[PDB]
């Protein structure tokens, strides 16, 4: 039963779990821990409308 | 006006001619039902050369199909532009030769050639002033070679003054379909050197290598080869069909390319041939056409022209262009590789220009080269013929039909004398 | 001579998707075939071999 | 264009019993005779809605014949197309050639005469017989004689079943095979040998049918015949008719003997397994593991070859494969024939029979070649013929039936002449 | 005026993948290669001409050849967005990689790929009419870009020779490294790059990493951003040919004005202002600060210190809104400053250049379109310090005969190792001799 269930595949490759989107929480992670996605600039809170 | 009578023999001839009448019908813009559907009036003025009006714009071709198997006729009527041929021009036996020059030249001809002679006579006197005849056939098969060469001989005896073009495919050892291809080839070429006016040598080896390297098709079926041959034949006859700045008829090509009555074996090339994946790399300029024309990889015969000398050559240009660039380009390619041309004839290159490119094209050119490197191919055939005739392999199916071995000796002699005189002029 | 110039390849043939030997040109043929709607095999010889 | 086929003996009509099953299945003809122009070369369309074959089955024992008459194909075959004698020839060439032939052969030929009269564009005859027996050998040779007298110039494609070297079912089959060859030489225009040990090894090795009967043999032999008449039957890119084997493969009037081959002989599982391409089947059609005659062409030299292709085959790759064959040197050709190949292509793929052991293949190759290993065959058969003839064994059967020592001597020295012939041409 | 550009190796063609993206954006050409249909180019489009050769109607093919031995990255170009721009015949691709092996890349596979590259570059030069010179792209650390690249430079020098060859190579960083045997491959590369090319510009990687970290405020840059600003450097170099400025210099000027000695040709490059969108808003951009900015090590492309060296010559290309009065004033301020020192060999150690057209960047982001920018190409002795740094770590591995068996298994011998080692020592002696 166990090697037919094959739990190791599920733990090593978590296909059931959703992938890494974290649409809005990525913003708060960048704000708190300064951890951006690779190809991104640091984004200030400039009101570009005022200028 | 000036009239071309098309004649097709054998399986090869029947299929390549089907594609030929397809592309000519395309260039004159006539539908597969037989009515004109083009745009300009420039096409209507020279349809008499290839078609005849029957009723209500029904332009039917001036062609004669000839074979021995109905399978060729089924393949004729199956495809489009298979319904526009006159059913009376579907002359066809029933028995079949099948790789036998004897059967193709002594028995099956004996009761087929008379009926085709009646129809080609009716076809010839239906028009006023012939330019000549244009025959496409094979040399490996029986019903094409034997029946074709017998017709060629008989029609040249009756009409000795009219021109004659023959597009004959010759066999190569690397693309070697039949077994008695030498026995049929040697006997046919021995008939051609005495009866045909000039011969355009073709072969499947060059065509396959062209479709691999220059077109880069993965499955080069016969229809593509037939269309490339069709492109050549249409390019040949462009000048009678359309006006230009300097027209050149077939007789004008024959006199500019035949210095001696037995030196009439050409090698042929056509441009442009580029893979449609690279159709935007290349522009359309006369030097771009010339580099592809004079290349050895673009000849339609398995003969390296750099292994010999060009005796003469001719280039037929289609489309609006500049004559200065044409002439100085031919002069430059003549002076640069000066050793590959003969010395006792200056200005070996004849040129011509018509102002209408083929449909879908902007500017094209067709190449006819009378080189002395054609003797390599006939030597490539003669050595096989000697190997067979040494101890008479396959000989009885010929000798037991009405042929003698003296036909084989004289064909051997004529071929050896031809390759000797080509080597002499080298 | 001039037209031999090569040795026939002892190799298997994939489709146009795998990048083996002639996938580029075959891909262009197949693309225009999909553009018109008909298959690659069914094509007029001129459409397949002239400009 | 039509061709009529004749089947002689106990083997002949069992091969026909499988062959005509294939034809019905390829042209979609129900076993009761009606469809639910390509068929017109085999099935004449009598009346309205009924096709009835251009064939004759014949034998001297009525057992296997009326087994046909009561099989699945009762309504398909004309009642009198199947001819049946009263009593067997019983493994005796003289009995099948002089006593019983004199009364069956005349009914056979004035029967095929009106078969030929209903026919219009006859290619020729193709025959199916075995030489180990008496009915196939004796009146098969007697019929072939009177065929050559009547028509002659029409081709005679002969698919004959020679005795295998080791595997054997009879005892006097050397005598009968020799006496039949003595007439098979100057009567059949071209002949294809078919042994049984070679096909048994094929079904054992490739198809992996461990215990095969005759029906498997008959089925794939029918597949061969269909693969070399497919050119007449259907339209191909390059079709070659029946008169081609006459020309492209018979260099001398007494050298007409051809080894046949077929590829791919593959079951239902190895099909999904293997990527069928023209290169490997053109290669596999040359190793003796796929020849229908137990001999080794390594010891011989090829004279001519012919290659039928069926299905999705373009001339490009067949040309490339034969180029690789000509450039290889494991096999060798005679020097007195450089262009040793003929091709032929037809479009329709070979169909499968329900319950058969061959799979639906995209493309197939039927190779028919000439060699000198057949000269090795006749020598190996002549050796064991002399073994029995030195002691004059079994001779009293033939002499009491009507023959004498002369026919034994002359057929012996004729095979000697054929031996000298093959060894002279091969070098 | 036409210049053809060849790309050898994994690094070179990715730089080109960014470089041609920049060019087509500068001349406003869509990825397919046709011009924008709505906007009319006009009859005299001479500017496009140096790189793109007009063929037929409305199609521009670049005078470039990507070539490499592993097919992966090349066919990614063949299947990417620029499928229609290059068609198949210029993108030369091998069958298997050189695998960080100079010998394998120069002798095993080079013998069959270089001839095909050469009679293609012949046809490209035949299509050309006013050939100014070549410019090559390669990273000397790899196998293909080092081995076959040097083989290509040699056979080009025997074909034409007199024409200038701008070599934009990528050297391995001292501490930042991705390969192991790149000391061997770099040394063997310079063995030919010393006497074959004319003008060879060095581009390190860690210096660019420091630039994207500090000025571009990209905390983790990928190769894309590196290749993007390198394409900015190249475009700013050839903008004098592509466009008409107030003071133009062509490609033969670096040949005369920057290389005082036939073997001392290695140029440090720098660019300014490398700046984001926010910093540009907060910073007033003028010529004096960027003329300064072009000389601090915080804006150089090679990780070295010009403080420890003395300048041989400097060249300054200006793009955008630049008048000659204040650039003359800034270089006056520089020549009167004493934080940097020139050699006593050349009193006039500058070469200015002004072009009207401003820098252009990908519209997506990472770089604010500025009014003016500068690209500096100088010559000093810190480059000699770099070579000595690589020579030491080459000698360390060679002393134990490490990794030598792969090369001699390919077919090379200890002779070229020893003679390249002493050749680099000769280069060190030459730098120390001229610097004094
Ligand atoms: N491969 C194969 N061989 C067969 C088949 N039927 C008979 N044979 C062979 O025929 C050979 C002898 O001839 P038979 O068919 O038995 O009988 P016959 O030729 O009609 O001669 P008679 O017995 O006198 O009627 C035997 O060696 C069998 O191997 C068959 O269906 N397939
Ligand atoms: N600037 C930049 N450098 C790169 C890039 N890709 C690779 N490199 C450099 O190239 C060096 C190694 O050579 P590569 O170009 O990767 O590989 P190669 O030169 O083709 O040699 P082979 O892998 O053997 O074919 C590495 O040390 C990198 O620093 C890139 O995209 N941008
Ligand atoms: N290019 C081309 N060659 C063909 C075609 N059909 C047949 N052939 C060639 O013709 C040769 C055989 O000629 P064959 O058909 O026997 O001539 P026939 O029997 O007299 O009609 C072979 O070598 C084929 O390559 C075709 O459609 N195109
Ligand atoms: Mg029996
Ligand atoms: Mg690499």
């Amino acid at each position: 039963g166990k090697d037919l269930s094959r739990q190791a595949a599920a733990v090593i490759f978590p296909t059931d779990r959703p992938a890494e989107e974290d649409a809005a929480t990525r913003a708060m992670y960048t704000r708190s821990h300064q951890d951006f996605q690779p190809g991104e600039q640091r984004r200030r809170d400039y009101n570009w409308d005022a200028a | 006006m000036r009239e071309i009578v098309h004649i097709q023999g054998g399986q090869c001839g029947n299929q390549i001619g089907a594609k030929f009448w397809e592309v000519v019908s395309d260039e004159h813009g006539i539908d597969p039902t037989g009515t004109y559907h083009g745009d300009s009036d420039l096409q209507l003025e020279r349809i008499n050369v290839y078609f005849n009006e029957a009723t209500g714009g029904r332009y039917v071709p001036r062609a004669i199909l000839m074979d021995l198997e109905p399978g060729t006729m089924d393949s004729v009527r199956s495809g489009p532009y298979g319904q526009i041929f006159r059913p009376d021009n579907f002359v066809f036996g029933q028995t079949g030769a099948g790789n036998n020059w004897a059967k193709g030249h002594y028995t099956e001809g004996a009761e087929l050639i008379d009926s085709v002679l009646d129809v080609v006579r009716k076809e010839a006197e239906s028009c006023d002033c012939l330019q000549g005849f244009q025959v496409c056939h094979s040399l490996g098969g029986g019903t094409g070679s034997g029946m074709g060469t017998l017709l060629i001989s008989k029609i040249r005896e009756e009409y000795p003054d009219r021109m004659m073009l023959t597009f004959s495919v010759v066999p190569s050892p690397k693309v070697s379909d039949t077994v008695v291809e030498p026995y049929n080839a040697t006997l046919s070429v021995h008939q051609l050197v005495e009866n045909a006016d000039e011969c355009m040598v073709l072969d499947n080896e060059a065509l396959y290598d062209i479709c691999f390297r220059t077109l880069k098709l993965t499955t080069p079926t016969f229809g593509d080869l037939n269309h490339l041959i069709s492109a050549v034949m249409s390019g040949i006859t462009c000048c009678l069909r359309f006006p230009g700045q300097l027209n050149a008829d077939l007789r004008k090509l024959a006199v500019n390319l035949i210095p001696f009555p037995r030196l009439h074996f050409f090698m042929v090339g056509f441009t442009p041939l580029t893979s449609r994946g690279s159709q935007q790399y290349r522009a359309l300029t006369v030097p771009e056409l010339t580099q592809q024309m004079w290349d050895a990889k673009n000849m339609m015969c398995a003969a390296d022209p750099r292994h010999g000398r060009y005796l003469t050559a001719s280039a037929l240009f289609r489309g609006r262009m500049s004559t200065k660039e044409v002439d100085e380009q031919m002069l430059n390619v003549q002076n640069k590789n000066s050793s590959y041309f003969v010395e006792w004839i200056p200005n070996n290159v004849k040129s011509s220009v018509c102002d209408i490119p083929p449909k879908g094209l902007k500017m094209s050119a067709t190449f006819i080269g009378n080189s002395t490197a054609i003797q390599e191919m006939f030597k490539r055939v003669s050595e096989q013929f000697t190997a067979m005739f040494r101890r008479k392999a396959f000989l009885h199916w010929y000798t037991g039909e009405g042929m003698d071995e003296m036909e084989f000796t004289e064909a051997e002699s004529n071929m050896n004398d031809l390759v000797s005189e080509y080597q002499q002029y080298q | 001579y001039a037209h031999n110039d090569g040795a026939p390849d002892i190799s298997q043939a994939f489709q146009n998707t795998v990048l083996v030997k002639n996938w580029y040109e075959d891909r262009f043929q197949s693309q225009v075939a999909s553009a018109t709607g008909r298959t690659l095999r069914e094509l007029p010889t001129h459409e397949r071999v002239v400009h | 264009r039509e061709v009529i086929s004749i089947h002689i003996g106990q083997a002949g009509i069992q091969v026909g019993n499988a062959c005509w099953e294939l034809y019905c299945l390829e042209h979609g003809i129900q076993p009761d005779g009606q469809m639910p122009d390509a068929f017109n070369t085999f099935f004449s369309e009598t009346g309205a809605g009924k096709h009835v074959p251009r064939c004759i089955f014949l034998d001297l024992e009525p057992t296997v014949v009326d087994e046909v008459r009561t099989g699945t194909y009762r309504q398909l075959f004309h009642p009198e197309q199947l001819i049946s004698g009263k009593e067997d020839a019983a493994n005796n060439f003289a009995r099948g050639h002089y006593t019983i032939g004199k009364e069956i052969v005349d009914l056979a030929l004035d029967r095929i005469r009106k078969l030929a009269d209903n026919c219009t564009g006859l290619q020729g005859f193709l025959v199916f017989n075995a030489v180990g027996g008496g009915t196939g050998s004796g009146l098969g040779s007697l019929l072939l004689e009177r065929l050559s007298v009547d028509y002659g110039k029409k081709s005679k494609l002969g698919f004959t079943v020679y005795p295998s070297p080791q595997v054997s079912t009879a005892v006097v089959e050397p005598y009968n095979s020799v006496l039949s060859t003595h007439s098979l030489l100057e009567h059949t225009d071209v002949a294809v040998m078919l042994d049984n040990e070679a096909i048994y090894d094929i079904c054992r090795r490739s198809l992996d049918i461990e215990r095969p009967t005759y029906t498997n043999l008959n089925r794939l032999i029918a597949q061969v015949i269909s693969s070399l008449t497919a050119s007449l039957r259907f339209d191909g890119a390059l079709n070659v008719d029946i008169t081609e084997f006459q020309t492209n493969l018979v260099p001398y009037p007494r050298i007409h003997f051809m080894l046949s081959s077929y590829a791919p002989i593959i079951s239902a599982e190895k099909a999904y397994h293997e990527q069928l391409s023209v290169a490997e089947i053109t290669n596999a059609a040359f190793e003796p593991a796929s020849m229908m005659v137990k001999c080794d062409p390594r010891h011989g030299k090829y004279m001519a070859c012919c290659l039928m292709y069926r299905g999705d085959v373009v001339p490009k790759d067949v040309n490339a494969s034969v180029a690789t064959i000509k450039t290889k040197r494991t096999i060798q050709f005679v020097d007195w024939c450089p262009t040793g190949f003929k091709c032929g292509i037809n479009y329709q793929p070979p169909t499968v029979v329900p319950g058969g052991d061959l799979a639906k293949v995209q493309r197939a190759v039927c190779m028919i070649s000439n060699s000198t290993a057949i000269g090795e065959i006749f020598s190996r058969l002549d050796h064991k013929f002399d073994l029995m003839y030195a002691k004059r064994a079994f001779v009293h059967w033939y002499v009491g039936e009507g023959m004498e020592e002369g026919e034994f001597s002359e057929a012996r020295e004729d095979l000697a002449a054929l031996e000298k012939d093959f060894e002279e041409v091969g070098a």
